[PDB]
RNA sequence: CCCGUCGCUACUACCGAUUGAAUGGCUUAGUGAGGCCUCCGGAUUGGCGAGAAGCUGGUCAAACUUGGUCAUUUAGAGGAAGUAAAAGUCGUAACAAGGUUUCCGUAGGUGAACCUGCGGAAGGAUCAU
RNA sequence: CGGCACCUUACGAGAAAUCAAAGUCUUUGGGUUCUGGGGGGAGUAUGGUCGCAAGGCUGAAACUUAAAGGAAUUGACGGAAG
RNA sequence: CAGCCGAGCCUUUUUUACUUUGAAAAAAUUAGAGUGUUCAAAGCAGGCCUUUGCUCGAAUAUAUUAGCAUGGAAUAAUAGAAUAGGACGUUAU
RNA sequence: UAUCUGGUUGAUCCUGCCAGUAGUCAUAUGCUUGUCUCAAAGAUUAAGCCAUGCAUGUCUAAGUAUAAGCAAUUUAUACAGUGAAACUGCGAAUGGCUCAUUAAAUCAGUUAUCGUUUAUUUGAUAGUAUACUUGGAUAACCGUGGUAAUUCUAGAGCUAAUACAUGCUUAAAAUCCCGACUGUUUGGAAGGGAUGUAUUUAUUAGAGAUGAUUCAUAAUAACUUUUCGAAUCGCAUGGCCUUGUGCUGGCGAUGGUUCAUUCAAAUUUCUGCCCUAUCAACUUUCGAUGGUAGGAUAGUGGCCUACCAUGGUUUCAACGGGUAACGGGGAAUAAGGGUUCGAUUCCGGAGAGGGAGCCUGAGAAACGGCUACC
RNA sequence: GAUAAGGGAAGUCGGCAAAAUAGAUCCGUAACUUCGGGAUAAGGAUUGGCUCUAAGGAUCGGAACGAUCAACUUAGAACUGGUACGGACAAGGGGAAUCUGACUGUCUAAUUAAAACAUAGCAUUG
């Protein structure tokens, strides 16, 4: 209606974010960026409801003012910033490293990572065409764009971004036996290695992907991503859990046995 | 004003639709250009999301090509002689896509004796290049008799009232034995 | 029949045979095999997912030919039986649907066609034929 | 026990001359603001250009008048009902073979119930000679 | 074999009278058409349609009302029989 | 030792409907796990010997016609070889 | 809690309703009311009418400061701190409210864009065949005012830009076309033009992507009331000597073309809406269904125009009428199946007294914008 | 025999007389009905001139095509003008009701044309 939509009530929001019902009548609204609304972590929600550095929305804008927050090596100050999968947010003040990676519960973990990994990210090639000039580059998940890569890489391959120059290390191409995390649906979160790929000409391409624990699961293509060369060897540090689903039975005795 | 939206029309069963809500700025049409042949006056016109279109009021000249030849160059126009959709724009030379027109041969004719060197003081290289190129010098006579009339008969392929151009391509083939059927009647 | 029936000259965009007919097609994709009328006929149909510019996306369905008395379109008639939960029953419903049919099939009412969708080319009309089974 | 005219009171709805009345939507025709596009125009204002008022023809089209139609309310002399109230007048049609068995369809007649003809039914007063 | 019926019983049904279907229905489902939803107002008013007409078919509402009704029992009564 | 499902071989070995499973399916609400809001309605908190910090969480089901993918072939439809214009010859001429 | 009870009779068993009974995230009202937590609330009738006040403004070192403003003399005689007024930029298209319209419409789930536009964010992307840096306006300001009256403004005099309008600076080749001369068996050539990117055609690759394209991209010939390839702003001030205002250069603001991405938008496939036949045929003059060409649009499309066919929907309920009808997530009650409700905390739609038309802008047919009628 | 400001039947027994309407094309058309009508109901729009366009045929030739010849009808468009145009002529006013005769028809030549006569239909008589 009359144009673009700049509120986000709370009840709306995603549900990854897990806020609170009562706390107001509005949520974070992502700004447009690197990953989609739906799918990304607005740096707010990072400082103040995950790390709780900063007390209110007031605080947050305070410690990111200050130039301390960095997403992927660059100095952000939008509180409302788009951080998604795979993304690297640095606070060298504090001297910490984190990389949004979905844990098996469905939510974004506070993952710290080491300051050798905070140096390069992964990124799933959406797409490979050729620019102007005939300059062939690659979009990838998080919008960027690379040119010259290797000739080589195609669609749903992953690339290993320098993060630092923009350019890639190496890539993973998409194929049986790959390391995968799910980014998608009732899956997501969950790691796994690559069974059979199930094509559907103008359909969706069904993955069928097995658990370290031997659990076989099926998901999206476009929810498939390509984490590892292969099983038990992953590019980055996967998070606590190691994206093992366990039933909520097997939670319960988990829970009961770490507790006593 | 002019809209676009298909509320207003009845539905394939031919039941009357209700009124569902205002005219919406997003389907808006505008009025035709109607280009005519005369000193050229083009106004633009500010389009959705701050584009610009031409409307072609008047226009004298567009660039036409001859495909065979794969050469295009800029020519007047002369008239409207034929056109598919409405005889009353042949009658008042109203120049659309797909109008059969007019245009001066004369700089056709130039390219084809300065390329070829025969009609429809040189040195001893060019005679050889004009030689080699000899044998292709052979066009249509359905073409090759209108340039005694100094005129080519050609068929608009651009929008004048999207952009400003009456541009085109030289009639040829059974095309053109087409529209000279068409024209003769 | 001729093709050359209308006040403007018939032929495929941008196709260009030199003096000095070509006929452009292509396959639709979706394992639909191409009519060989296509690839070696001579009609003109900037409709056709053959031999035109209308690209074959979306849904795919069958149905009974009911009408073949419209130039290159039909309407199907499909047929399905629609659940009602108190009654624990079914009760028979159609829709009918306007498709276009290009020259390189030929249809008459009875016979099952399968149709894709197409961008809209008509008012009414957003599916194109893509296969037929007499009847 | 009980039926129907007739008489009193009250309420509800109906028909009804009045080419009755009022309110709202849609619409033919006529008239038609205004914007937009276009056509010239050329106050004045920079060095051929910019350019206001206005003008031509279109386009979208509010709004008004008439007519038509749809819809919702409402008056009415008089006419003809229904119900409630009390069991007032006249009779006694039904319930017993209710004193002419009752009832149905149909058609006449008549203060009223009703009576009569024709053909049916038993829900009969006969499951039977 | 087909009919028109009848007699007995009640497995069974039914509120009962009664019913070989009015049974095989809370142990509820062989197929299918029509109709009813307390008594009146009322098969009336209105609109439509058929009919020469008489009328047929379709068909309300306001309002009013605590019963109306079915089968059977005992008694009382009968210008019914014994 | 029986029983219950799944298999795999050997025995001459066209269109649906239906049903299974899956993918994708907003939160709030509903059901429901955990959790002494002093109880509770709620909320998504919270807990640790008292912490220049450590640390469980924020589950899980349901949606249901339609569409998509999928396993099954009972039940109910549909088509085929009758003027043969029928089927196979994978390397038949 | 898968429940019933009173009323027809002298008594009986039924049919059957009336009455009783319990709940309501269901309203009103009567009587009554001590505490804690939580909390709906001018929807219904009148999308009826509104006094008054407020509800949308906005400045960083980084667009423009000669305030005849304040403040201090300081690294500063171009300015330098702070800072009204104005110009410029952006926002005002979000939010909030309401439910009048609306019955294949909205909406829900599910699709598509190989059918389009997209400010902004985030990635990439431009050496292209007067320069030590171009002009002339205007506001604020000063002072002359006109009107009873308004967020009215008029003459005259100044003056700025990231406002407005223009404009150079550059690699190395190489390729193509014309071609004086020349070699003279067809080669060499002086001299002219053209090369980035946008626009619009025509003709060629496309035998890297897609299920699929006339896709991406490239090439040839041209075209264009010629798009833009920075005449901008803050802080640091470094390096090389050929010590000349010499040559070079660090972190940033803002901006810019195209592609991608993101926030969106617009259309769009399939299936699914309550009562009504005392609504059975409807649509098609003057678009109804389809074909061809065009116009218009951001783009598809009878969206509109011209010509041509005679089509399209319907007892599987079309069309018409009613709705005390916005749709859905949901709500009440509930053995199961159901019945009823949903103006209303979220999502989609629509409207801002009724209509209609527009300006600006990426985005509005906007109403705390304008124009006109009622 | 014409015309007339403003009003518009107030005139008169009474709209008597006059006026208004009027051709053609297209649109639209109620009650009632003996279903045939009512009906030109009512009520609207257009119409000139000029310049064009389209459609509608015949006979020959072996042909969905050529040759030759030919009549005025209809439809559309542009332009044009003191908005005029069935330009003179020609040419319905309409509607709602009551009484009455069914209708077409007939008579009082020279004061009455009617509701009178006739009529089909119905009935009676010889
Ligand atoms: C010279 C002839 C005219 C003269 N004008 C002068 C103006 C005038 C104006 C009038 O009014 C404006 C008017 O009113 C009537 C009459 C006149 C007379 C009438 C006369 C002819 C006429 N005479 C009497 C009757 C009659 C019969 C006919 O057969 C007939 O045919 C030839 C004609 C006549
Ligand atoms: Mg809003
Ligand atoms: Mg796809
Ligand atoms: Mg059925
Ligand atoms: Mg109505
Ligand atoms: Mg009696
Ligand atoms: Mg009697
Ligand atoms: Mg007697
Ligand atoms: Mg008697
Ligand atoms: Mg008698
Ligand atoms: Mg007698
Ligand atoms: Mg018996
Ligand atoms: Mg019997
Ligand atoms: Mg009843
Ligand atoms: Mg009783
Ligand atoms: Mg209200
Ligand atoms: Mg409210
Ligand atoms: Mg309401
Ligand atoms: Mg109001
Ligand atoms: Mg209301
Ligand atoms: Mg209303
Ligand atoms: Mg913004
Ligand atoms: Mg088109
Ligand atoms: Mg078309
Ligand atoms: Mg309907
Ligand atoms: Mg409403
Ligand atoms: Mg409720
Ligand atoms: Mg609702
Ligand atoms: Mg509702
Ligand atoms: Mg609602
Ligand atoms: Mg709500
Ligand atoms: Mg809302
Ligand atoms: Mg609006
Ligand atoms: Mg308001
Ligand atoms: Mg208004
Ligand atoms: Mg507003
Ligand atoms: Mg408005
Ligand atoms: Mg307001
Ligand atoms: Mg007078
Ligand atoms: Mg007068
Ligand atoms: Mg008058
Ligand atoms: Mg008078
Ligand atoms: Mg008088
Ligand atoms: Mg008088
Ligand atoms: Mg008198
Ligand atoms: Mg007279
Ligand atoms: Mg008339
Ligand atoms: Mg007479
Ligand atoms: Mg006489
Ligand atoms: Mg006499
Ligand atoms: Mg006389």
């Amino acid at each position: 209606a009359r144009g673009p939509k700049k509120h986000l009530k709370r009840l709306a929001a995603p549900s990854h974010w897990m806020l609170d019902k009562l706390s107001g009548t509005y949520a974070p609204r992502p700004s447009a960026g690197p990953h989609k609304l739906r799918e990304s972590l607005p740096l707010v929600v990072f400082l103040r409801n995950r790390l709780k550095y900063a007390l209110n929305g007031r605080e947050v804008k305070a410690i990111m003012m200050q130039q301390h927050v960095q997403v992927d090596g660059k100095v952000r100050t939008d509180t409302t910033y788009p951080a998604g999968f795979m993304d690297v947010i640095t606070l060298e003040a504090t001297n910490e490293h984190f990389r949004l990676v979905y844990d098996v519960k469905g939510k974004f973990a506070v993952h710290r990572i080491s300051a050798e990994e905070a140096a390069y990210k992964l990124g799933k090639v959406k797409k490979v065409q050729l620019g102007k000039k005939g300059v062939p580059y690659v979009v990838t998940h998080d919008g960027r764009t690379i040119r010259y890569p290797d000739p080589l890489i195609r669609a749903n391959d992953t690339v290993k971004i320098d993060l630092a120059t923009g350019k890639i290390d190496d890539f993973i191409k998409f194929d049986t036996g790959r390391l995968v995390m799910v980014t998608g649906g009732r899956n997501l979160g969950r790691v796994g290695v690559i069974v059979h790929r199930e094509k559907h000409e103008g359909g969706f391409d069904l993955v069928h992907i097995k658990d370290a624990l031997e659990n076989t699961f099926v998901t999206r293509l476009s929810n498939v991503f390509v984490i590892g060369t292969e099983a038990g060897k992953p590019w980055v540090s996967l998070p606590k859990g190691k994206g093992i689903k366990l039933s909520i039975s097997e939670e319960r005795d988990r829970r009961r046995a770490q507790q006593g | 004003g002019i809209s676009r939206d298909s509320r207003h029309k009845r539905s394939a069963t031919g039941a009357k639709r209700a009124q569902f809500r205002k005219k919406r700025k997003f389907e808006l049409g505008r009025q035709p250009a109607n280009t005519k042949i005369g000193p050229k006056r083009i106004h633009s016109v500010r389009t959705r999301g701050g584009n610009q279109k031409f409307r072609a009021l008047r226009v004298e000249t567009g660039n036409f090509s001859w495909g065979s030849e794969g050469v295009s160059r800029k020519t007047r126009i002369a008239g409207v002689v034929y056109h598919p959709s409405n005889n009353e724009l042949v009658r008042t030379n109203t120049l659309t896509k797909s109008a059969v027109v007019q245009i001066d041969a004369t700089p056709f004719r130039q390219w084809y004796e300065n390329h070829y060197g025969a009609t429809l003081k040189r040195s001893r290289k060019v005679e050889r290049k004009l030689a080699a190129r000899s044998g292709a010098a052979a066009i249509e006579s359905a073409v090759d008799s209108q340039f005694g009339s100094g005129r080519l008969y050609a068929v608009i392929s651009s929008r004048p009232g999207q952009s400003g151009r009456c541009d085109g391509y030289i009639l040829e083939g059974e095309e053109l034995a087409f529209y000279l059927r068409r024209l003769t009647a | 029949l001729t093709v050359q029936s209308e006040r403007a000259f018939q032929k495929q965009p941008h196709i260009f045979t030199n003096p000095k007919t070509k006929r452009w097609y292509k396959d639709v994709g979706l394992g639909f095999k191409t009519p060989k009328a296509a690839i070696e006929g001579s009609y003109i149909d900037k409709k056709c997912p053959f031999a035109g510019t209308v690209s074959i996306r979306g849904k795919i369905l069958t149905g009974t030919v009911v009408s073949t008395k419209m130039h290159r379109t039909i309407i199907i008639r499909r047929d399905y039986l629609h659940y009602v939960p108190k009654y624990n029953r079914y009760e028979k419903r159609h829709k009918n649907v306007a498709a276009h049919v290009s020259p390189a099939f030929r249809v008459e009412e009875g016979d099952v066609v399968t149709v894709g969708q197409c961008r809209p080319i008509s008012k009414t009309v957003r599916f194109n034929v893509l296969k037929v089974s007499a009847g």
